C-alpha cells in the first residue's frame, strides 16, 4: 500500500505540474492581454482630447 | 538628527514637490558623498515619487505609455539611482547608498515601476507579507 | 544653421531656415554645458526636425543654435579603439586621452546585402569544450547568454574574447547597453586585471573595446549604444578582415531604450507595451551582424526574459534571431563546475549533421542523451537508494558523472586569481575526447580525473598523479599541538593586543567648504535681465 501510494502520489505530481504549466502559460497570456487592452484603452483616451 | 536630514514631501505638497523631493535629498546626500565622507540616502516610497511624476506628464500631455507613464520614467529613476557610487581615491573615497522602498500591490515584482527598479538597483530586500504574521520580523524571503 | 523650438524633455524640435537635415543626421546644439548631441528622428513640417538628445535637455533654451554636421553619429573606428572606453557618441570615458582614431563612421548603415552574405554557415570554435560540443557558435550568429550573478559570467565573456583573439585573431567590442556604472566599472577593472584590456603604452595589444551607454543617460543614448558597438565592430570586418566578437550586453535594454525612445515620439505602443516598430529596430541592430565576403561578426547578447515568459514580445522578437542559447545555471555552478553552461537547456541550431557532420552531431547528442537518462533519475536514486537500481543505470550515472565533470575547464583569464593554467581545447580534440567517455575507454579512471582539465590526455595524467599520490601519503602524520597553549592566550591577552583606534566627537565637515549665505527673498530676472527682487504688488 505504501508502495503503491508512493507510484500515486508521483503521478499526481505530475498531473499538478502538467496542469500547472497549461494554467501559467494562459495567465502570461492574460497578462500580455491586460497591459494591451489597459494600454489601448489609455491611448484612445488621450487621443480624444488631442 | 545628529546625522540625519529628513526631506519631506508629503500628500498635501504639490506633485512636482513630491516629484523632486528624491532629487533634492540626492543632492543634499551628495555633499557627504563628494567631500570624502559617506552618506545613506532613502528614498521612502519611490513609488510615490512615480505616481507624482506620472501626474505632472499627463497633466502636460506628453505621451502617456505603460500603465499611464511616460517614456523616461526609468530615466527619472535610473537618473537619479545611479548618483549612490563609491568614489575613487582621487575623488575622496567618499560613497552614497541609496535605499528605495518600493510598495507592491499583492507581492508581484512585474508592476512596471517595481521591474524598472529591480533593474536599476544592485540587490533587493523582498519582504513578504505571509513572512510577517508567521512571527518572522523582519519578513526577508 | 538652425535653432531650438521646443524642448518637451529629451525631446528636442530645432527649427531650420535653410535645408532640413536628414533623418538619423546628427546636430551639435552650439553652447551649452557639455556636448549635446541630437539626433533627428522625423521631418515634422513647417521647417521643424524632431530630434532624441543624447545627454540631459536640461539648461536648454528655444533659439539655441544648433549645428547640422551632415551625417549621422559618427564614432572612430580602429585599432585605435581597442582597450579604451567610448560613450555613444565616440568621446572616450576612460579619461586616458583621446582616442587615436583610424576612420571616424557613421554608425547608421544599411545591412550586408543579398550579394555581400555567407552561405556557407560555419561553426566558430571557441575553446571552451561545453560550448563547443553541446550548443556551438555560428560563424556570424547572434548567441542568447541567459547568465545572471555569480554564474561566472564575465568570466566566460573574458574568455570568448581571449579565446577568439588567441585563435582566430579576431578583435571584440563589448557594447554595454544600459548597464549599471557600478558593473560597467567592475568589468572594466576586471578586464585590466585579466590582461584583455592594457592601459598605457601596451594599449594596442588590447583586445577588447568597451563601447558604454550607461543607465543614467537619456533613452536616446541607450538606443543608439548598440550600433556604436556595431560600427566599431563593422569596421574590423570590413577593412581588418577579421572575425569579430559583440558583446550586447542586454539586448533587452536595447529593447526598452528603443520603446522609451518611441513612447516619447509619441508613437501610440503596439502589444505588449513595446514600440510599434519593436521588429524592425531590433533587426536593423542584429542584421548588421552577419557574415560578409570580407570577416564576420558573431554577437554574444545577454538575453533577459521580462516576467519569466518567453512568449513576451521581446524574448520571443530576438528569439528569432539568435543562432544558439548558453544557458548559465546555479545549479550546475553549485557542483564547482566552471564554466556553469547548463549542458542541456543550451541549445544551437548549429546542432545537426548538416552543418557539424554526423561525427560531431551523434557525440553531443550521445552526451546530452546520457546527461539526460542521469538527469531523470535522480529521484530514484535520492528517494529509493544510490545503490538501489541496475549496474546499467549506475553505468549511466558513473558516464554522466564523470561527463558533467569533464564538461569543465579551467580558463586562461581566470588563473591570475586562481593559479590553475587555462586550457584551450580544441574541437577534433573534444570530439574524440567525449566519444572516448560515451563508448567507456575511461570508465576505469576516476571522476575527479576529468575535472579542470583540457582534453582526454590531461584525465591521465590527472589519475596518474592522484595515484602517485597514495604513495606521498605515509610521508608524514596529522596532529595539532597543545590543545591549550599553543596560541590561544588569555582573554585580556586578546583585549590587550588589539590596538585603540582614535574616536573623536568634533565630526568636523567644515573642512574646504565655501558657506554661501542664502537669500530668503525671491530673486527673479526684469526683462532687462539682471537679478532684482519680486515687484510687491500682483
Amino acid at each position: 500500500e505504501h508502495a503503491s501510494r508512493m507510484s500515486a502520489m508521483e503521478n499526481s505530481t505530475k498531473s499538478a505540474g502538467e496542469m500547472l504549466g497549461k494554467l501559467t502559460l494562459d495567465y502570461n497570456r492574460k497578462r500580455q492581454a491586460t497591459i494591451t487592452t489597459e494600454l489601448i484603452e489609455i491611448i484612445a483616451g488621450a487621443s480624444a482630447l488631442m | 538628527m545628529r546625522y540625519t536630514i529628513m526631506v519631506s514631501a508629503t500628500a498635501s505638497d504639490a506633485a512636482p514637490l513630491q516629484f523632486l523631493a528624491p532629487y533634492s535629498g540626492c543632492a543634499m546626500a551628495e555633499y557627504f558623498r563628494d567631500t570624502g565622507k559617506h552618506g545613506l540616502i532613502i528614498y521612502d516610497d519611490l513609488s510615490k515619487q512615480s505616481v507624482a511624476y506620472r501626474q505632472m506628464s499627463l497633466l502636460l500631455r506628453r505621451p502617456p505609455g505603460r500603465e499611464a507613464f511616460p517614456g523616461d520614467v526609468f530615466y527619472l529613476h535610473s537618473r537619479l539611482l545611479e548618483r549612490a557610487a563609491k568614489l575613487s581615491k582621487e575623488l575622496g573615497g567618499g560613497s552614497l547608498t541609496a535605499f528605495p522602498v518600493i510598495e507592491t500591490q499583492a507581492g508581484d515584482v512585474s508592476a512596471y515601476i517595481a521591474t524598472n527598479v529591480i533593474s536599476i538597483t544592485d540587490g533587493q530586500i523582498f519582504l513578504e507579507t505571509e513572512l510577517f504574521y508567521k512571527g518572522i520580523r523582519p519578513a526577508l524571503n | 544653421a538652425g535653432y531650438v523650438s521646443q524642448v518637451i524633455g529629451p525631446v528636442v524640435d530645432v527649427r531650420f531656415d535653410g535645408e532640413l537635415p536628414s533623418i538619423l543626421s546628427s546636430l551639435e546644439v552650439e553652447g551649452h554645458s557639455v556636448r549635446l548631441v541630437l539626433e533627428v528622428a522625423q521631418h515634422m513640417g513647417d521647417n521643424t526636425v524632431r530630434c532624441i538628445a543624447m545627454d540631459s535637455t536640461d539648461g536648454l533654451v528655444r533659439g539655441q543654435k544648433v549645428v547640422d554636421t551632415g551625417s549621422p553619429i559618427k564614432v572612430p573606428v580602429g585599432r585605435g579603439t581597442l582597450g579604451r572606453i567610448m560613450n555613444v557618441i565616440g568621446e572616450p570615458v576612460d579619461e586616458q586621452g583621446p582616442i587615436d582614431a583610424a576612420d571616424i563612421w557613421s554608425i547608421h548603415r544599411e545591412a550586408p546585402e543579398f550579394t555581400e552574405q555567407s552561405t556557407e554557415q560555419e561553426i566558430l570554435v571557441t575553446g571552451i569544450k561545453v560550448v563547443d560540443l553541446l550548443a556551438p557558435y555560428q560563424r556570424g550568429g547572434k548567441i542568447g547568454l541567459f547568465g545572471g550573478a555569480g554564474v561566472g559570467k564575465t568570466v566566460l565573456i573574458m574568455e570568448l574574447i581571449n579565446n577568439v583573439a588567441k585563435a582566430h585573431g579576431g578583435f571584440s567590442v563589448f557594447a554595454g547597453v544600459g548597464e549599471r556604472t557600478r558593473e560597467g566599472n567592475d568589468l572594466y577593472r576586471e578586464m585590466i586585471e585579466s590582461g584583455v584590456i592594457k592601459l598605457g603604452a601596451e594599449r594596442g595589444n588590447s583586445k577588447c573595446t568597451l563601447v558604454y551607454g550607461q543607465m543614467n543617460e537619456p533613452p536616446g543614448a541607450r538606443a543608439r549604444v548598440a550600433l556604436t558597438g556595431l560600427t566599431v565592430a563593422e569596421y574590423f570586418r570590413d577593412i581588418e578582415g577579421q572575425d569579430v566578437l559583440l558583446f550586447v550586453d542586454n539586448i533587452f535594454r536595447f529593447t526598452q531604450a528603443n520603446s522609451e525612445v518611441s513612447a516619447l515620439l509619441g508613437r501610440i505602443p503596439s502589444a505588449v507595451g513595446y514600440q510599434p516598430t519593436l521588429a524592425t529596430d531590433l533587426g536593423g541592430l542584429q542584421e548588421r551582424i552577419t557574415t560578409t565576403t570580407k570577416g564576420s561578426i558573431t554577437s554574444v547578447q545577454a538575453v533577459y526574459v521580462p516576467a519569466d515568459d518567453l512568449t513576451d514580445p521581446a524574448p520571443a522578437t530576438t528569439f528569432a534571431h539568435l543562432d544558439a542559447t548558453t544557458v548559465l545555471s546555479r545549479s550546475i555552478a553549485e557542483l564547482g563546475i566552471y564554466p556553469a553552461v547548463d549542458p542541456l537547456d543550451s541549445t544551437s541550431r548549429m546542432l545537426n549533421p548538416n552543418v557539424i557532420g554526423a561525427e560531431h552531431y551523434n557525440v553531443a547528442r550521445g552526451v546530452q542523451k546520457v546527461l539526460q537518462d542521469y538527469k531523470n533519475l535522480q529521484d530514484i536514486i535520492a528517494i529509493l537508494g544510490m545503490d538501489e537500481l541496475s549496474e546499467e543505470d549506475k553505468l549511466t550515472v558513473a558516464r554522466a558523472r564523470k561527463i558533467q565533470r569533464f564538461l569543465s575547464q579551467p580558463f586562461q583569464v581566470a588563473e591570475v586569481f586562481t593559479g590553475t593554467p587555462g586550457k584551450y581545447v580544441d574541437l577534433a580534440d573534444t570530439i574524440s575526447g567525449f566519444q572516448g567517455v560515451l563508448t567507456g575507454k575511461y570508465d576505469d579512471l576516476p571522476e575527479m580525473a576529468f575535472y579542470m582539465v583540457g582534453d582526454i590526455k590531461e584525465v591521465k595524467e590527472k589519475a596518474d598523479k592522484m595515484a602517485k599520490d597514495i604513495a606521498s601519503r605515509k610521508e608524514a602524520d596529522n596532529k595539532k599541538v597543545s590543545e591549550e597553549l599553543k596560541d590561544i592566550p588569555s582573554l585580556d591577552k586578546l583585549v590587550s593586543e588589539i590596538k585603540e583606534v582614535v574616536i573623536e566627537e568634533d565630526d568636523g565637515l567644515e573642512e574646504d567648504f565655501k558657506a554661501e549665505a542664502l537669500s530668503s527673498e525671491t530673486v527673479v530676472l526684469n526683462e532687462e535681465g539682471k537679478s532684482v527682487p519680486l515687484p510687491k504688488k500682483n
